[PDB]
């Protein structure tokens, strides 16, 4: 008999975890600050770390990897990706950010302002999009987005605004695509094979940017800005098969070649790279996380990653399957109980 | 050098008591005339806790023995280890107690405690350096209950830094026929509250309910309830009398979290009766020891919480395996252990095991389940206090109705201080 | 020369004082009666070893030491042990009955009769010495006495030797090897009215030590002398620059100067390898690189906890055995490339190496193998505080029922005291957490 | 990765390597703390025989 608690009350997908686990007649759940423990659903904020693995006789699982933030935080993603030789500053597959911070406080103001007036110079597309953590701003005027910073008290990332997105049709319209990726304590970077498309029911207009309506292809900003919501698709949410079809009916290829190839890449070049800083193989402990990565796809079929989510929520139509493979892979792995894996092993 | 010195007071405490250092003297290899004939020296590194050392090599118990009638008395030197007492520590009246409380502790008790208190002054002025008290005594009857207290609240005066410990059955209308127990029970209950440090509860009625239901004994005698008594005794003074890591003190310091919450529920495992051939493995040792039915509290610890536990086994058996199946019972049933208290269950290992048994384990529980015990005897009080039945008895010897109303709110706001940690 | 006096409190604190004097005498030669015959200065000497024995015109070698413990059983075993003829009586300071494991009782009831003892007891080590260095304090934290008697005396003993060092060795409790449930109360107890007084401890928790016997020594249940004579080993590493012929940590000021840049996080983390057991058929011998990079991984520290999630303000390896600074520096960059090693800001990122070729000595019949080269590194990092928030987590659970207060305050001690103590760890974690954090 | 201050002799040697530069009371007062709680004591056990008395 395993014992769990919960410590995140506001976590849908760990919820159905929860009771999926509790389901089995073999995993007891505990007060949340009960120590003796075997699996831990930690909270997203300060999770203490510190105190875990040091019950005498008892092996605990934590379903969040300590040091994760360094990939799923706006100036985190940025300074990681440009630091880090294994993805290096010539990464071709992260838009061109910058990390400003507001003149009320390294940064990197003066070496955007570099970039900016390049494109200008050049007669290039000079859109660019401001953005942070906690609100965002799209503007090909440089000066519209520092000044929106300033007006701010926070950290902000300015990313090169992709003004050449791929456009589902019939709608005109832009999209992102969200993938779960699961990595168990072993570290293995499993990719859940159903993702979804949150696209935009809204025609994109590359001539009016206050306009954020057809440009953020957020759930919430489509379903109450947006006066087309759920149109074309159930809930602004297109998953796989449907979007295959199209791109074979359409652009006469597939997702696989065309798309999830690159995925599959970007995801294991940044887990891969955070591995020595996170890796739990020789901890008093064992880590696992489930991760929200979102893409954009351009008109070139060039994938982009946009950011990653740590603690991601998921499609209403697949919460059932990917909450029992979290508990295959990710629990039951751990403390085993008394397919076709909907997973894809990214081997490395 | 860290001595006890052991007082048994009335018919049960001295039948008890007797039985007691006839357990440990075989284990210690000391024979009934004091002599030592053993083959460990781990009889012999911790024997000055519970004996002394006289010319020739022989070995004394500090031992006082109490009694206001000479009935029982006569029993134990006349038993068979009852040439081995000191002489002198014999020290008894003629008149009894009638199973009353007040004679014990006012009238017939007064007359005589001076002098049992001469003799517990000797003792100690012996000691290079006196852990402190323990008691063998009943709380149903008049000597062990009445004049039992009256000896603490006295020591406890004469020696107020020593640690005061008992060993209290408590009564059971299946063991005794007795209607006034109750009475002297929960008066008694009112004195170890303020004046003890440790009290294990050894309660007829668990002790009954097992030799009837688990040992099929189908009529229980007091020899078959003290065999139990004396199996518990020895485990969980084992850490004190062996080279162990102990002090009644530091017992006292991790079983007490409050100062009136000292009352253990005992428990011990493998239960025999007076045909142990199979070997009893560890995780066999470790499910009786915390099942309920090997509890001797009369307190099912699943109706309650435990606020501190420690476990003794003794024997030759893996030590890796007793941490496996120990950490498995509270991994198992974290429930019933209080949260606020980490690592509240601590377990030793001894290489001696007790006579005729290839290994056993002894159970002390501080548990908030006691409370059962105390509400049990609170009932029985009161169905006769509210008709003030059988109060003659006692305000003859001097005693007013409101000495048993305050014992009465004494043990119920105990109680009710159980169930407050209990939530 | 300049002699450091060694102080061994409570029974944690004189076990491994036996374990460390053991040692001492067999890596310098010198016998269990006290003999030298390496010391051709018969009678006397300042040579390094002289920093920790004293020498008499009969030429035995007396270890600098001080054994304290409140109740007799366990300083008994050093009077008729082994070296039971190292130490004259005065050494060895025993009471009658102990703290009970009550911090209270340790610090003011019995501690206030036998303060001024223990202080004329060292006087007449101090008075032996031509220019005393400090002290080296070794005690536990769960204990009555560890705690409770060893922060009067480091009170004290700022007041009677106000200019002088002193290092702590401290043992942090750990259920799987202790029988006490109020060791956090005593633990946080004695680091707040110590921590003034203490320049620089190495805490051990013996749940690290635990395990790498279990782990590394194939021991089911590890008993005090496997710990004790590992935890030996690990302090003679962070010692033998005081006993032999060196550069660097030659004295005790040494040591604050390299390790503690700020007084408050004086506790630096140590880790040791390789610990290879003598059971062993026989051991393919672990290069230097092979046990740079071992002093990396968490289950070779003193104390389990994760430094690539703090930073470093200090660190510092030292060496025993077959070691040349070549390979150092190539163990070394070899890391940097691998590992995470944050630095602070306002330090340097460099590490302080120590070379000592005399390989560790191996106590005969112990479970250590001999090895041709071991390291210990010292590292000053805030992921330490990890080690203080378990601590404040357990006290934090018990004294919101104030379950076990009464046996305190029975022995004189105010209630004030517990959240005084508290406040002030929480003052410690958040020092730490303003260092090592963004 | 710059070596400084190599140090060598017979027993062994020492050196430095850097990678990247950078960017109490008085004997009265403890001898008051002791007797006061030594008084609260004296306190705490003359109430306790105060009660034995009654
Ligand atoms: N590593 C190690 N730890 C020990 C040793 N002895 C005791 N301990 C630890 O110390 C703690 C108990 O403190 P003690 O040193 O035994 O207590 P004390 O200093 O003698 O003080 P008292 O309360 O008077 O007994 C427990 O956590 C033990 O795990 C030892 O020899 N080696
Ligand atoms: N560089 C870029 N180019 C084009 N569009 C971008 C972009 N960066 C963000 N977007 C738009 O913004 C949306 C993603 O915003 P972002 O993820 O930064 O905010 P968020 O974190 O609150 C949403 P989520 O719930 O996925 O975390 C996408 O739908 C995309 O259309
Ligand atoms: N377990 C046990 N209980 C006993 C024994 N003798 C008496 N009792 C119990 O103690 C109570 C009677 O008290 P008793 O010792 O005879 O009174 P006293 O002699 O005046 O002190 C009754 O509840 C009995 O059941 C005994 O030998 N063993
Ligand atoms: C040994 N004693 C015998 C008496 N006793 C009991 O049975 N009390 C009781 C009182 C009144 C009532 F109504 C029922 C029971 C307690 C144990
Ligand atoms: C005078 N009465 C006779 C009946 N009686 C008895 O039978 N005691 C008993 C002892 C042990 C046991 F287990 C059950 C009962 C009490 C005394
Ligand atoms: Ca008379
Ligand atoms: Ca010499
Ligand atoms: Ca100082
Ligand atoms: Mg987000
Ligand atoms: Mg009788
Ligand atoms: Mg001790």
């Amino acid at each position: 008999m395993y014992t769990f608690v919960v410590r995140d009350e506001n976590s849908s997908v760990y919820a159905e975890v929860s009771r999926l686990l509790l389901a089995t007649g073999q995993w007891k759940r505990l007060r949340k600050d009960n120590p003796r423990f075997n699996l831990m659903l930690g909270e997203r904020n300060r999770l203490p770390f510190g105190r875990l693995g040091h019950e005498p006789g008892l092996v605990q699982l934590v379903n969040y990897y300590r040091g994760a933030d360094k990939l799923c935080r706006k100036a985190s993603l940025v300074k990681l990706i440009k630091t880090s030789p294994e993805l290096s500053e010539s990464c071709t597959w992260f838009p061109e950010s910058y990390v400003i911070y507001p003149t009320n406080l390294t940064d990197e103001r003066e070496v955007f302002l570099a970039a900016y007036n390049r494109r200008r110079e050049g007669r290039e597309g000079n859109v660019w999009i401001a953005k942070s953590s906690a609100g965002i701003l799209i503007s090909s005027e440089a000066s519209e987005l520092l000044d929106f910073i300033d007006e701010q008290g926070q950290v902000h990332v300015i990313q090169k605004y992709l003004e050449k997105p791929l456009l589902l049709e019939p709608g005109h319209r832009k999209f992102d695509i969200r993938s779960w990726v699961l990595v168990d304590h072993l570290y293995n970077i499993y990719l859940y094979r159903e993702g979804v498309l949150r696209t935009s029911s809204e025609p994109y207009n590359s001539a009016n940017f206050q306009d954020k309506t057809c440009h953020l292809t957020n759930h919430c900003i489509q379903k109450e800005y947006s006066k087309n919501y759920g149109r074309y698709e159930e809930g602004n949410e297109m998953f796989f098969e449907e979007f295959n079809q199209y791109l074979m009916d359409a652009l006469n290829t597939t997702l696989e070649n065309s798309i999830l190839l690159q995925i599959k890449h970007i995801i294991r070049s940044c887990l891969m790279c955070i591995e020595p800083a996170i890796s739990t193989k020789h901890l008093h402990y064992q880590s696992f996380q489930l991760f929200g990565f979102d893409f954009m796809v351009d008109e070139e079929l060039k994938v982009w990653l946009i950011e990653v989510n740590g603690a991601p929520a998921c499609a209403q139509k697949l919460y059932a399957e990917l909450c029992q493979g979290i508990v295959d892979v990710a629990i039951s792995s751990v403390f085993p109980l008394a397919p076709t894996s909907i997973f894809i092993k990214l081997h490395h | 050098m860290r001595e006890i010195v052991h007082i048994q007071a009335g018919q049960c405490g001295n039948q008890i008591g007797a039985k007691f250092w006839e357990v440990i003297s075989d284990e210690h290899g000391i024979d009934p005339t004091g002599s030592y004939h053993g083959d460990s020296d781990l009889q012999l590194e911790r024997i000055n806790v519970y004996y002394n050392e006289a010319t020739g090599n022989k070995y004394v118990p500090r031992a006082i023995l109490v009694d206001l009638e000479p009935g029982t008395m006569d029993s134990v030197r006349s038993g068979p280890f009852g040439q081995i007492f000191r002489p002198d520590n014999f020290v008894f009246g003629q008149s009894g107690a009638g199973n009353n409380w007040a004679k014990g502790h006012y009238t017939e008790g007064a007359e005589l405690v001076d002098s049992v208190l001469d003799v517990v002054r000797k003792e100690s002025e012996s000691c290079d350096c006196l852990q402190g008290f323990q008691l063998t005594h009943s709380l149903g009857g008049g000597t062990g209950s009445g004049m039992g207290t009256l000896l603490i609240s006295k020591i406890r005066e004469e020696y107020p830094d020593r640690i005061m410990n008992t060993f209290s059955v408590m009564p059971s209308p299946k063991v005794s026929d007795t209607v006034v127990e109750p009475y002297n029970a929960t008066l008694s209950v009112h004195q170890l509250v303020e004046n003890t440090d440790e009290t294990y509860c050894i309660d007829n009625e668990a002790l009954y309910d097992i030799c009837f239901r688990t040992l099929k004994l189908t009529t229980p005698t007091y020899g078959d309830l003290n065999h139990l008594v004396s199996a518990t005794m020895s485990g969980v003074t084992t850490c004190l009398r062996f080279p162990g890591q102990a002090d009644l003190r530091k017992l006292a310091v991790n079983m007490v979290p409050f100062p009136r919450l000292h009352f253990f529920m005992p428990g011990f495992a493998p239960l025999t009766s007076r045909q142990q051939y199979r070997a009893l493995t560890v995780p066999e040792l470790t499910q009786q020891m915390f099942d309920s039915k090997n509890m001797m509290a009369a307190c099912d610890p699943r109706h309650g919480r435990y606020l501190t536990v420690a476990a003794i086994f003794r024997g030759r058996m893996s030590m890796k395996e007793v941490d496996e199946q120990m950490l498995n019972v509270q991994n198992k049933n974290s429930s019933y252990f209080v949260e606020w208290i980490p690592n509240n269950v601590k377990t030793a290992v001894c290489d001696i095991p007790p006579r005729g048994l290839k290994m056993s384990a002894t159970f002390i529980g501080n548990s908030t389940a006691i409370q059962e015990l105390f509400k049990r005897i609170s009932e029985q009080f009161t169905a006769m206090f509210r008709r003030k039945a059988f109060l003659h008895w006692y305000t003859g010897e001097g005693m007013d109705e409101m000495e048993f109303t305050e014992a009465e709110s004494n043990m119920n706001d105990l109680v009710s201080e159980y169930q407050q940690y209990q939530d | 020369m300049r002699e450091c006096i060694s102080i061994h409190v409570g029974q944690a604190g004189v076990q491994i004082g036996n374990a460390c004097w053991e040692l001492y005498c067999l890596e310098h030669g010198i016998q269990p009666d006290g003999q030298m015959p390496s010391d051709k200065t018969i009678g006397g000497g300042d040579d390094s070893f002289n920093t920790f024995f004293s020498e008499t015109g009969a030429g035995k070698h007396v270890p600098r030491a001080v054994f304290v413990d409140l109740e007799p059983t366990v300083i008994d075993e050093v009077r008729t042990g082994t070296y039971r003829q190292l130490f004259h009586p005065e050494q060895l300071i025993t009471g009658k009955e102990d703290a009970a494991n009550n911090y209270a009782r340790g610090h003011y009831t019995i501690g206030k009769e036998i303060i001024d003892l223990v202080l004329d007891r060292i006087r007449k080590l101090a008075d032996q010495c031509t220019g005393l260095q400090g002290f080296l304090v070794f005690h536990s934290f769960g204990g009555g006495t560890g705690s409770g008697f060893t922060s009067l005396l480091m009170e004290r003993l700022s007041v009677d030797y106000g200019k002088k060092s002193k290092l702590e060795f401290s043992i942090y409790p750990a259920p799987q090897v202790s029988t006490a449930v109020v060791e956090p109360y005593n633990s946080i107890l004695t680091t707040h009215t110590t921590l003034e007084h203490s320049d620089c401890a190495f805490m051990v928790d013996n749940e690290a030590i635990y395990d790498i016997c279990r782990r590394n020594l194939d021991i089911e249940r590890p008993t005090y002398t496997n710990l004790n004579r590992l935890i030996s080993q690990i302090v003679s590493s962070i010692t033998a620059s005081l006993r032999f012929d060196g550069a660097l940590n030659v004295d005790l000021t040494e040591f604050q100067t390299n390790l503690v840049p700020y007084p408050r996080i004086h506790f630096p983390l140590a880790t040791y390898a390789p610990v290879i057991s003598a059971e062993k058929a026989y051991h393919e011998q672990l290069s230097v690189a092979e046990i740079t990079n071992a002093c990396f991984e968490p289950a070779n520290q003193m104390v389990k906890c994760d430094p690539r999630h703090g930073k470093y303000m200090a660190c510092c390896l030292l060496y025993r055995g077959d070691v040349v600074p070549k390979d150092v520096n190539a163990a070394i960059a070899t890391i940097k490339t691998k590992r995470s090693i944050q630095f602070v800001d306002w330090c340097p990122t460099g590490f302080k190496v120590g070379i000592n070729y005399q390989p560790p000595t191996v106590v005969p019949g112990g479970d250590l193998a001999k090895v041709q080269r071991a390291v210990c590194m010292l590292s000053n990092t805030t992921a330490i505080a990890e080690a203080w928030a378990r601590l404040d987590h357990k006290f934090d659970l018990m004294y919101a029922k104030r379950a076990f207060v009464h046996w305190y305050v029975g022995e004189g001690m105010e209630e004030g005291e517990f959240s005084e103590a508290r406040e002030d760890m929480a003052a410690l974690e958040k020092d730490y957490e303003e260092v090592g954090v963004d | 990765m710059e070596v400084i201050e190599l140090n060598k002799c017979t027993s062994g040697q020492s050196f430095e390597v850097i990678l990247k530069p950078p960017s109490d009371p008085s004997l009265e007062e403890i001898q008051k703390k002791l007797e006061a709680a030594e008084e609260r004591r004296k306190y705490q056990e003359a109430e306790l025989l105060k009660h034995l008395a009654e």
